[PDB]
RNA sequence: GUUAAUGUAGCUUAAUACAAAGCAAAGCACUGAAAAUGCUUAGAUGGAUAUCCCAUAAACA
């Protein structure tokens, strides 16, 4: 049968096939330096003078998934671009959009201000109770 | 100037590794208008609205999510998870265009809802029983970008359809019927990703015309690049939607029945194992040294 | 214990009080500008008729 | 009127694309002070095009 006929090896070309399996690299290298880089994914919340952004971004430094209050479909609805709910209202978007990209796994490091804003912390209950995962998985070697 | 927080010196540090340097670090070596003015007059009265200021100071204000969603869609940033997930690299060799028709997919299952296909989703196998819901005159094609098992560039269709009148599918030509995934185990996770052509005359694609029903893999392999080539000249892409399907019991049932093969399984292959070349005569060799060589010790 | 419309009433005026206080500081900060500028412009003005003057005057 | 300036919010040629952006800056809370920190405040294309333009303000006048 023509069907049978199958290589040795299997040829997987998705980036992301080692990544969700949990055998991708993680960087663990950086012992000199702060924090760890054990993450596939980080959440970078930026917090401007007069806007409020979260972005889920990979080790290579490219963004994958950006949420912000300066997109225009989210600023209509939301009343302050700088605002506690609008911490919360951001973090459900991008999750949102995480849901979008098929990101469900990410690993979020706040600073030691950023983790006792309230804001931060209502973000974080509304990516939790969106699914997305604030840590990520263990790489498999 | 004094960093008067840490994180000042953070990002300004996290900025200023990224970007690069003359000296060797370790990323280099690892690494309209009018609808603007209408936009500002909304701001005014969001602003103004006194009941949205009482919200915010007793931090209980919502918003219609569903909207942002609508109104947010979407062509740069569908892109970049079909470049984020290789599919252009693997389907147009590199080239990578920004869809602008707002294409959505989803795989119907039973009669009371069907699947969302998202870009990067995961569906199973087994939800892939039927062929999914899909939606001027073009083409589209289904891929199995790594769901080959003999040759990497190589892909299969499940179902290909040309001619496209406008919108409704239903009268396109079905050159390729339509087939159930079929990934191997041992693989995780195979990327399929749903295309969309614009098509600028009709044209005949006898080539890509294939027997129905066909359950040959010899004759479902293919490649997007020189299928696109023959036709890149009337064949613009502009719809994406792709999905990762794992191994499932549904598989087995697609490979055996109507593929009528083995079961495709694969893992790591390791090494062969490394063994001592121990010399035929220990010339001036004692036993306390030949002991630490030696697994006895 | 104020009552929530006590704090609501109290929540304006503070929101009165910073409109106001603010309004003050940038008009103060556009004041210290406009003296200075027109002081440095004063500057310039009598050193075209005689530099030899202001050389007491910056004393 | 001739020359010449000056016309996104303290700053920026940020931007005219998917946003009028980033940055400077503010109020209150927290009681040596400041800073840090939490919650919050006020904002602009006076205007076009791929130079006119009117307003404005100068030397010519």
């Amino acid at each position: 049968k023509e069907n049978e006929a199958v290589a040795p090896e299997f040829t997987n070309r998705n980036p992301r096939n080692l990544e969700l399996l949990g055998v991708a690299r993680k960087e663990r290298g950086w012992a000199t330096v702060w924090p760890n880089r054990e993450f596939w994914h980080r959440l970078r919340v930026v917090k401007t003078q007069h806007h409020v952004e979260a972005f889920v971004e990979h080790l290579n430094g490219q963004v994958v998934v950006s949420a912000s209050t300066r997109e225009w479909a989210i600023k209509k609805h939301l009343y302050s671009t700088r605002n506690v709910v609008a911490c919360e209202s951001i973090g459900r978007v991008l999750a949102q959009r995480c849901l979008e990209a098929g990101i469900n796994f990410m690993v979020y490091q706040p600073t030691p201000w950023e983790a006792s804003s309230d804001s931060i912390k209502r973000l974080q209950n509304a990516m939790t109770e969106s699914g997305v995962m604030l840590r990520e998985p263990r790489r498999i070697y | 100037e004094k960093y008067r927080s840490f994180e000042r010196y953070r990002r300004r540090a996290e900025q200023e590794a990224r970007a690069p340097h003359w000296w060797r670090t370790y990323r280099e070596h690892f690494v309209r208008t009018q609808k603007l003015l209408e936009r500002k007059h909304f701001l005014r009265e969001l602003r103004a609205n006194v009941e949205e200021e009482r919200a915010a100071r007793l931090r209980t204000a919502s918003i219609p999510l569903e909207a942002v969603r609508a109104e947010w869609e979407g062509p740069y940033h569908k892109q970049r998870l079909a470049e984020y997930y290789g599919l252009y690299r693997d389907l147009f060799h590199g080239a990578t265009f920004v869809p602008w028709v707002p294409l959505h997919v989803a795989y119907a299952v039973g009669e009371e809802d069907l699947i969302p296909v998202y870009h990067g989703n995961e569906v199973t196998p087994t939800e892939a029983s039927r062929a999914p819901e899909v939606t001027s005159l073009w083409t589209l094609l289904f891929i199995n970008l790594d769901g080959h098992l003999l040759e990497p560039d190589a892909e299969y269709v499940h179902w290909l359809l040309t001619n496209i009148p406008s919108n409704r599918v239903a009268e396109g030509q079905e050159t390729c019927p339509y087939l159930p995934p079929f990934p191997a185990r041992g693989s995780g996770f195979h990327r399929f990703a749903f295309l969309l052509f614009k098509q600028d005359k009709p044209i005949n694609f006898s080539e890509d015309t294939r027997p129905s029903p066909c359950y040959q893999l010899a004759q479902r392999t293919f490649r997007t690049f020189d299928f696109y080539k023959r036709h890149q000249e009337a064949m613009t892409p502009a719809g994406l939607a792709f999905f990762q399907c794992r191994w499932d019991d549904s598989v087995t049932h697609t490979f055996h029945q109507l593929l009528d093969m083995r079961e495709p399984v694969f893992e790591f292959v390791r090494p062969p194992p490394y063994h001592p070349k121990q010399k035929r005569f220990p010339h001036e060799q004692p036993l306390r040294y030949l002991d630490r060589y030696r697994d006895s010790h | 214990e104020h009552s929530p419309e006590e704090s609501e009433r109290r929540a304006l005026l503070l929101k009165r009080w910073a409109l106001f206080k603010q309004q003050e500081h940038e008009m103060e900060r556009d004041a210290i500008r406009s003296m200075l500028e027109a002081q440095q412009e004063a500057l310039e003005e009598l050193k075209l008729e005689s530099a030899e003057l202001y050389a007491e005057a910056i004393k």
